[PDB]
């Protein structure tokens, strides 16, 4: 199957985090062939410790691993702000059955970040959408820090859950977090309304942009 | 290491497993001279002494009992009665990233030719040529310690190889360095063929008056030849005597 | 007890009237042999080996320490204390003939090179000897000087000219040089690091100088 | 050096059979073992097999026996993978991966899944292909409409404005489709020194339309 | 370069005069005995040049 | 083939010290001597000393002994000059010079000094570095003003215009600055063509000032 | 020290020139590694004879070297209009000091190229430098041989030697030479005269310009 590994792992700048991968006696009490990998957000996993501790090249002496029992430890200490990546442990299965196995990962969120209010903007329906019989208003939020928001539309004055696409943030090229939001409106319900407006909410930091058809 | 000041590790009171070196598919060399390489998980060495050292590809063939050149005559010298191996393997990816000199130094210039496993370290220097200048470098007076030059990929044979050479010490104190064999029963009595680490040989084993001193393990009767041994795990004294024979 | 490390070291062992002592260095290993018998007499006694210690070092040089039972442990006192004599002498390489007796214990040896006497009962493999006329060994003068006497030419014959040459001939119609009357050098060649190979056959390349040949092509 | 290419992203439809090829380069490609791994979208990483390039010697997972084919043609230095019985819950991104030296050797290690490839985004759904449709935004943006398969590439004025473009995370429609945003920032200019034209370049429906903003 | 030009790496022992061996079997180079297929320590003793 | 690269040129005050480094290529940096040489301003040639890159054996004039240190970084294939307690008698070029071969060879010769580099200009005095003045000349050229260090790089048009231009040698003032003058020849024509920019690039001060000419 | 070396030799076109270089016992006596450079002016020395007379690649069966008692001599014969650089003399010293030393130097002056009438221009100062409270008169001469110029203003009718700057003629790409003077004057004294006139002297041919500020 896989092996136990705790979910979320949360780590302040400064100290030392360990991530534990609870095996098998004949998967690592007998092999020492454990391994670790940080796959970034969007990007394919890239090998850090191929063996319990010993790192290859490309890889920075604050790393470390270790091994006791039937459980494997992998050291950070001093996290950086390129540590808020997704981390797997992996090991090799044998007894007659040669098959390797992986962990069930393991989310690392590194602070020190300074928090940023999200910047929203309202694109209003073009003349080509117009002409196309319907009407999309898009919510674009970007510059925030974590990556944790809620986008909802408020219309007029009263709260409007028809049509509302919302998606989890990405990570950006500046470290930062961006998302992006959809409404679909008929022509006739779009002029029906004076105004739309989209509130984000992030960490209790309310962005409130308010755009109008006239 | 440098050619010269080459490394000597001395191995001692192991189980020494040698099927891992030649099953190895890096080593390009692995010579072997007075001794088969099959035939080596078989024997009983007293001390065996590990040599380490990176040379240049076309230099490789220097190191073996009897041949001459530069590394032979002046960095490192192998006895004609050599009992070992020497591996070597194509390092390019480690001793030539850039540069390649790397601290890879060998010794062009000595007055006379070296002894078996004799090391020579000196800053003194040499007088090629007419003029005594008996003082430091100039015209005729150059520095022995000339540096490899290892550009990266600079083309095969003059790439850097490291070389380990294994030398197997025999005819000493009880052997130390022995192979990967698990041992029998005794059983005396009866005509059998006995391998007491490393000794070989078909006879009779009974028990033994001989009163060895705590320090003797063998025992010679008339005419040199062995007829009493010690059993290396119970440390018993054991005669030897040839089955029955006769026309 | 005053002593120091300097942290180089890299061998250590702790384990547990006339006594005697052999100390030899040789291959590496620095083994010592040891007798403890009760009492320099005329006796005859073997000296069993003691410890091989396998690391071994280069020793020219040594020393000898004494103590007291109980005085001050000044460190820098040169004759102070209480108010042992020790004998030493150098092994060379000698034949002897050993008497290993039933028990295998060594019962008495002979200097073979000591005396005419020892020498025969080193010939006859026995300690005793009957009367006649035994054949040892040779006697041979040996040589008090060494000579030389080559030709005096005093001129470098051009070895130069035939390596520096800026055109070679092909494998085919190969050049043919003859040189003679000359005073050759051959380091200058052997020396040289261009030359790849220097195989040389039926004479070994740094006993050339010492040679003398009638022609050389 | 070592890198890895494999196929293009795979649209295909319940019931079908699938293949992917890892073609390698930079190295010898029968000195080291090439494996195959699968990982759901937010999910942890699964293991699929391994193949031995000198043989073709295949060794399957106990969950993945029976639709798992391992072949490769080393002509060409292609590694290929056969999936047979596709289902909607397979939809993921695969991953070919090389593993440690397929002979003995004392100077080299056990890194396991040292290098990796881009991987392959394979959909599988009843959702048909769709033409996208791709509409401008004028400032006070870029929108691409039903398209069926995700990968879409997006530039400005044929690939010359890229400053201050950035590319918004898709969000999927309850229809089968998806949709994009791209938005060029130009804040406080007049909008009229150069003309904007913002185009899509969706490969899998081959289509390829600029649309003026003004 | 492959063209099905292999060799044998592994083999329990050395070759007679003459004598050819073509085998499939899986060589154990290591100290699990896996005595399958493969697998640690396992190999496939024709490696391809 | 066979190429020396020295330091840039040294500004220095009186009393200080300074390091002059070459760095060779094309040839085997550890088989020939390098030799270190002055030469001052209008007078003949002075020879420093040598240093064997094997080792770093230094050998030292009569009349340079004390404030003279040989040095080299092999790795880099570079080899470094020390002079100490600097004098303004001393402001002068240096060059670094191949020697014959360390080692002894029977198909060599015994060329010294085969290979010279560019060169390393030192000047040391009272005098502090000078932002350059730059001037136009209107036709019946371009002059530089108030610099300090010597070497200064002069275009025309951004380093497009480079014909009938001809630089004159500088000029050195009792204030310490320098001026030179750089002029484009273009008579008998109507200088109305295009418009005629000159460009001062002065490297030791950073600076990069274009004027019209008109 | 040095070695003693003829400080001027003049030789004609078609006819043979010998520099001689005069040594010690233990310097030139012993060691036959003498060498000559010929060194281009603004350009680093090239070798040219490495030791008494054998020459490098490119070096022409003209040049020969010759070795006699304590003094080498070089030989040169037809002059080409190339020869007009310095030439330098060098040697090993042995004896318990082993070090090189060089030689007095020698300044080679080949004829045969015509005489030209040099060529004077005058720069007035231009708008930029008159607002910055400053005149400088620029009188640059080129396309000239021999490269020795006087040159002297005369004002409105009286010599003036103050804020005359005069530098020795630099050889140019023609093989000519060429130099640049600069006169610097106060707004007040610029105004006060009516004109201003540059003279160049060249051998006996004088060439006048006369400027004024009208
Ligand atoms: C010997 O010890 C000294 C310091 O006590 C130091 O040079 C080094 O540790 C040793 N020298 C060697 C290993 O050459
Ligand atoms: C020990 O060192 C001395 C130092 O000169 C040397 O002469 C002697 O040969 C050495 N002993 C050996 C190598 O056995
Ligand atoms: C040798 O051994 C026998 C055995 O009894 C003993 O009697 C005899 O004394 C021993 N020899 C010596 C010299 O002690």
């Amino acid at each position: 199957s896989a092996l136990t590994q705790p979910a979320s792992v949360s780590g302040s700048p400064g100290q030392s985090i360990t991530i534990s991968c609870t095996g098998t006696s004949s998967d690592v009490g007998s092999y020492n062939l454990v391994s670790w990998y940080q796959q970034h957000p969007g990007k394919a996993p890239k090998l850090m410790i191929y063996e319990v501790s010993k790192r290859p090249s490309g890889v920075s002496n604050r790393f470390s691993g270790s091994k006791s029992g039937n459980t494997a430890s992998l050291t950070i200490s001093g996290l950086q702000a390129e540590d808020e990546a997704d981390y797997y442990c992996c090991s090799y299965a044998g007894s007659s059955t040669p098959h390797v196995v992986f962990g069930g990962g393991t989310k690392l969120t590194v602070l020190g970040q300074p928090k940023a209010a999200p910047s929203v903007t309202l694109f209003p329906p073009s003349s080509e959408e117009l002409q196309a019989n319907k009407a999309t208003l898009v919510c674009l939020i970007s510059d925030f820090y974590p990556g944790a928001v809620t986008v909802a539309w408020k219309a007029d004055s009263s709260p409007v859950k028809a049509g509302v696409e919302t998606t989890t943030p990405s990570k950006q090229s500046n470290n930062k977090y961006a998302a992006s939001s959809y409404l679909s409106l008929t022509p006739e319900q779009w002029k029906s309304h004076r105004s739309y407006s989209c509130q984000v909410t992030h960490e209790g930091s309310t962005v409130e942009k308010t755009v109008a058809p006239t | 290491a440098s050619v010269y000041a080459w490394n000597r590790k001395r191995i001692s009171n192991c189980v020494a497993d040698y099927s891992v070196l030649y099953n190895s598919a890096s080593f390009s060399t692995f010579k072997c001279y007075g001794v088969s390489p099959t035939k080596l998980n078989d024997l009983c060495f007293t001390n065996v002494y590990a040599d380490s050292f990176v040379i240049r590809g076309d230099e490789v063939r220097q190191i073996a009992p009897g041949q001459t050149g530069k590394i032979a005559d002046y960095n490192y010298k192998l006895p004609d009665d050599f009992t070992g191996c020497v591996i070597a393997w194509n390092s390019n990816n480690l001793d030539s990233k850039v540069g390649g000199n790397y601290n890879y130094l060998y010794r062009l210039f000595r007055k006379s030719n070296l002894k078996p496993f004799e090391r020579d370290i000196s800053t003194e220097i040499y007088q090629a040529g007419s003029t005594p200048c008996n003082g430091v470098e100039g015209f005729n007076c150059y520095f022995p310690l000339q540096s490899y030059g290892f550009q990266p990929t600079n083309g095969v044979g003059y790439q850097p190889y490291r070389v380990v050479v294994l030398s197997f010490e025999l005819l000493h104190a009880p052997a130390t360095v022995c192979g990967p064999k698990k041992s029998t029963n005794l059983v005396k009595n009866k005509c059998v063929n006995f391998n007491f680490n490393g000794l070989t040989g078909t006879g009779v084993l009974t028990e033994s008056n001989k009163k060895f001193l705590p320090f003797q393990q063998f025992g010679r009767d008339i005419a040199d030849t062995t007829d009493a041994v010690r059993d290396p795990q119970t440390l018993e004294i054991l005669d030897i005597t040839p089955c029955s024979f006769g026309g | 007890r005053v002593y120091s490390s300097a942290n180089n070291c890299t061998f250590e062992y702790v384990s547990q009237n006339l006594r005697e002592f052999v100390f030899k260095n040789i291959d590496g290993y620095f083994k010592i042999y040891s007798k403890h018998t009760p009492i320099l007499p005329q006796g005859f006694s073997a000296l069993e080996p003691l410890v091989d210690l396998p690391i071994g070092i280069n020793i020219t040089r040594f020393q000898t320490l004494l103590a007291l039972h109980r005085s001050y442990l000044t460190p820098g006192d040169s004759s102070s204390g209480w108010t042992a004599a020790y004998y030493v002498g150098y092994l060379q390489p000698r034949t002897f003939l050993l008497k290993y007796n039933e028990n295998g214990t060594i019962t008495d040896a002979v200097d073979c090179a000591l005396d005419p006497l020892s020498e025969t009962k080193c010939t006859l493999k026995s300690f005793t000897v009957e009367k006649g006329i035994y054949q040892t060994s040779n006697f041979r003068v040996q040589p008090t000087e060494s000579i030389v006497r080559f030709p005096n030419i005093t001129n470098l014959c051009p070895f130069g000219e035939v390596f520096n040459a800026t055109r070679f001939a092909s494998v085919y119609a190969w050049n043919r040089k003859r040189i003679s009357n000359c005073v050759a050098d051959y380091s200058v060649l052997y020396n040289s690091a261009s030359f790849s190979t220097f195989k040389c056959y039926g004479v070994s390349p740094t006993k050339l100088n010492d040679l003398c040949f009638t022609n050389v092509y | 050096q070592v890198q890895l290419v494999q196929s293009g992203a795979e649209v295909k439809k319940p019931g079908a059979s699938v293949k992917v090829s890892c073609k390698a380069s930079g190295y010898t490609f029968t000195g080291y073992y090439m494996h195959w791994v699968r990982q759901a979208p937010g999910q942890g990483l699964e293991w699929m097999g391994w193949i031995n390039p000198n043989s073709g010697g295949t060794n399957y997972a106990q969950k993945f026996q029976g639709w798992v084919t391992m072949t490769r043609d080393t002509s060409i230095s292609t590694a290929y993978m056969e999936l047979s019985r596709l289902r909607s819950d397979d939809t993921a991104v695969y991953y070919c991966a090389r593993g440690w030296a397929t002979y003995y050797d004392i100077l080299t290690g056990y890194s396991l899944f040292d290098y990796w490839g881009q991987g392959t985004l394979v959909t599988v759904s009843s959702a048909s292909t769709k033409g996208p449709s791709v509409f401008p935004l004028a400032p006070s943006g870029c929108l691409v409409k039903d398209y069926f398969p995700e990968p879409v590439t997006v530039s400005w004025n044929s690939g010359a404005l890229t400053s201050g473009v950035h590319t918004f995370p898709a969000v999927l429609q309850s229809s089968g489709l998806y949709s994009l945003s791209s938005v060029v920032t130009v804040p406080s200019s007049s909008l009229g020194t150069q003309t904007y034209i913002c185009n899509v370049n969706h490969k899998p429906s081959n289509t390829k339309v600029d649309k003026r903003v003004e």
